[PDB]
């Protein structure tokens, strides 16, 4: 495990 | 509107998000410098536009020295511009990578400021949903410099301790159990992410990690993390305690930001 950047996701689905 | 292109000169790149680029810019009339978050909008759907308006709206509603300040929101032909005050010290992410990890002192100071920005969102009825070191900016490179919460792209409003299904969104390694379980959620998700951040501040790597994203989420939902030797042998039990409270799987059991700013490890100094 290491500190790496991660992209934001938004798959929605709000109800 | 050409209100941006003729009131501002665009300078160099400061950073990049999933589909935005942030550039330094200078207001022509004053010579004052700002950060312009630029979004290509010919690409965007109606929902996306609404998310952009929501982002601008929520930013304005928050006024704090540890929350980035929105100076203007301009819509041009193929581009939208959110102009913010310039924060010049780069992302907290870069600083952690640059130093490997923070001392317990520096980490305590840093998480204190993060939790203050978070608790400010929460008492104002806002959940950020994307706390991570890439979205925290430093007022400068100096030890103990001010940390500013950025990136309100996913932020939404919820009152008090209410929980509802606001959709599957956030950043994988920082996602909370309740989001991954597709259970209703609320402000508590930001505290989980702060728990992740605090663990990262202390050893320089995250508590949940796997090359297989399916296994990652399973590890998170289970709250499966430990404190591997020798990295954690020097770390005080009092700090580990705070991480454990933030990284409580059941959101109802999870420590709030308010009572996290009370923790001895943060206050007993
Ligand atoms: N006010 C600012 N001053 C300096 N750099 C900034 C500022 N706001 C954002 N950035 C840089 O731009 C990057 C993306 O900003 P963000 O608000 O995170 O866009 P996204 O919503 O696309 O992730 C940040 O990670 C940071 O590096
Ligand atoms: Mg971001």
């Amino acid at each position: 495990a290491t500190l790496a950047r991660q992209d934001t996701i938004d798959e929605g689905g709000e109800v | 509107c050409t209100r941006f292109s003729d009131n501002y000169d665009i300078k160099e790149e400061l950073g990049k998000g999933a589909f935005s680029i942030v550039k330094r810019c200078v207001q022509k009339s004053t010579g004052f410098e700002f950060a312009a978050k630029i979004i290509n909008t010919k690409k965007l759907t109606a929902r996306d536009f609404q998310k952009l308006e929501r982002e601008a709206r929520i930013c304005r509603k928050l006024h704090h020295p540890n929350i980035v300040r929105l100076h203007d929101s301009i819509q041009e032909e193929n581009y939208h511009y959110l102009v913010f005050d310039l924060v010049t010290g780069g992302e907290l992410f870069e600083d952690i990578v640059a130093r490997e990890f923070y001392s317990e002192a520096d980490a305590s100071h840093c998480i204190q400021q993060i939790l203050e920005s978070v608790n400010h969102c929460h008492q104002n009825g806002v959940v950020h949903r994307d706390l991570k070191p890439e979205n925290l900016l430093l007022a400068s490179k100096a030890k103990g410099a001010a940390v500013k919460l950025a990136d309100f792209g996913l932020a939404i409003e919820v009152q008090g301790d209410h929980q509802a299904w606001f959709g599957f969104a956030g950043t994988p390694g920082y996602l909370s159990p309740e989001v991954l379980k597709k259970e209703p959620y609320g402000k508590s998700v930001d505290i989980w992410a702060c728990g992740v951040i605090l663990y990262i501040l202390l050893v320089g790597y995250p508590p949940f990690w796997d090359e297989d994203q399916h296994r990652l989420y399973s590890q998170i939902k289970a709250g499966a993390y430990d404190y591997p030797s020798p990295e954690w042998d020097t770390v005080t039990p009092e700090a580990k305690n705070l991480i454990n409270q933030m990284l409580t799987v059941n959101p109802n059991k999870r420590i709030t930001a308010a009572e996290a700013l009370k923790h001895p490890w943060i206050c007993q100094r």
